[PDB]
């Protein structure tokens, strides 16, 4: 009568949902879970227009919205992602983690998840763009509700006590060169129109 | 033994012997877990395969 | 009700009034002997069914 | 290379996902269109442990968690839905609302449209058991503060054109009505051995 | 069985011996009635029970 998906599946799957996306390192048992069914839990997904990319070089999984029958689209208009779209000032920011993370990645490999940065070093860069408002107070706070705003989409742990943090890896699957490509034709668009 | 006892409080009908034997009154080990487990051995190779 | 206390205290999970159905079902349970339940009431305030 | 569900299921899906209900009074083409094809809603949910509870009576579809019976934890823990236990406030409004649908019910029968209920009532009743902020704007103020946390809740419409509103039949499904009345009555009980 | 006799009289469907479980199943029927049979197949099965 039934045929029950396996609860396996069942357990991972809805795991992965509950956190958009999945790192080996952390969670292994469900990563391998789903990596045993990945048509499975596509099939499974589709229904939602929600698809699975995979980064095996690195130990990550995560959804990323479908771009069918209603073709393209801002993905972000889709019901179902939760939280609003980044905004230049988080690409920012999101731009200069990423150099940082391929330039470790350049040098320590691909093995870990373990990019890090001090968030001090962070500050001259903002610095040149946000300007120099000459209060670390200020830019501090700005800083870190940055950094806030990201980890919200995932992108980046919290400080540690150390004032260290991790980039999580599924940075690099957003600064793609097809997305920076766009986006970079989209700056440049702006650009020549605020001249 | 205690579910047995309770059921059994009541339970006039006796409509049929299977279920009331199988589930109220003979102990249980299937082996569900234990197949379990040897299908997860066979994960591995599955990943490899994959 | 006696027998479902003893049932309770047996246990984990009794058919509570069993005998009323005749052996395959139960309708009462833990919190409505805690609470004292006897009825329906009226269903939207009433405390005395309770 | 795989298939794609229906589109108008998916519709369905999402939106029923999106706000745990689907309605006659707001899709109801979807709502002819999942009531044709539920094996289909539950067979995509079900890889989830989520489910469909319907209401034919009242034009109301709505989710609820799937887990089987006889768990370990004598409750169902689900990693999607995360569990709000409200203030006393909105608990009242619930419970005030609850035994309002079920007097509409009771005198105009099941299903039939609600009439809406005034603004202008409900101060009086908050009014029953919450005493006075300070002013009556703090009332009315909170009073709609309270109802845009319900309507995001689903459970009714938003503060109407009149000062006015009306019930979502997702109320004729609560969690525990019983926690509603006792309370409720408990609280009536209270104020007038108090006075 | 009486009662049931005169059950076989009314209905196009008389559920024989229904009383018996107290609403669960009616497990007699009218060909053993007629066979008169006085209880299942006895251990033999040439009719040692009709």
């Amino acid at each position: 009568s039934e045929t029950r998906t396996l609860q396996k599946i069942r357990e991972a799957t809805q795991e992965l949902l509950k956190y958009g996306l999945l790192e080996e390192a952390s969670k292994p048992n469900l990563y391998r879970i789903v990596l045993s069914h990945p048509e499975e839990v596509t099939r499974i997904l589709e229904p939602l227009d929600l698809d699975i990319g995979i980064d095996e070089i690195r130990g990550l999984l995560y959804v990323k919205v479908r771009l069918d029958e209603t073709p393209a689209q801002d993905e972000w208009a889709h019901p179902l992602v939760r939280r609003q779209r980044l905004n230049l000032e988080q690409s920012l920011l999101v731009a200069i983690l990423r150099q940082h993370f391929v330039a470790w990645e350049q040098e320590s490999g691909t093995g870990a998840s373990q990019a890090q940065i001090a968030i001090d070093d962070l500050l001259p860069q903002l610095q040149i763009y946000l300007g120099d408002p000459g209060s670390e107070s200020k830019e501090r706070t700005r800083l870190l509700t940055l950094l806030d705003q990201l980890k919200g989409h995932g992108l980046v742990t919290s400080p540690d006590a150390h004032e260290r943090i991790v980039i999580r890896p599924i940075i690099a699957h957003l600064a793609d060169p097809i997305n920076l490509q766009a986006l970079l034709a989209w700056l440049r668009e702006q650009i020549a129109q605020q001249t | 033994a205690f579910t047995l006892l309770n059921r059994a409080a009541g339970l006039k009908q006796l409509n049929s012997i299977d279920e009331i034997f199988r589930e109220l009154v003979l102990d249980d080990h299937s082996a569900f877990d234990r197949a379990a487990e040897v299908a997860n051995s066979f994960d591995g190779l599955t990943e490899i395969h994959q | 009700t006696l027998v479902d206390a003893l049932m309770t205290l047996l246990l984990a999970n009794p058919r509570y009034n069993l005998a009323s159905t005749g052996g395959h079902e139960s309708d009462r349970d833990l919190i409505s002997y805690v609470r004292g339940v006897s009825g329906p009431g009226d269903g939207g305030e009433g405390q005395s069914h309770i």
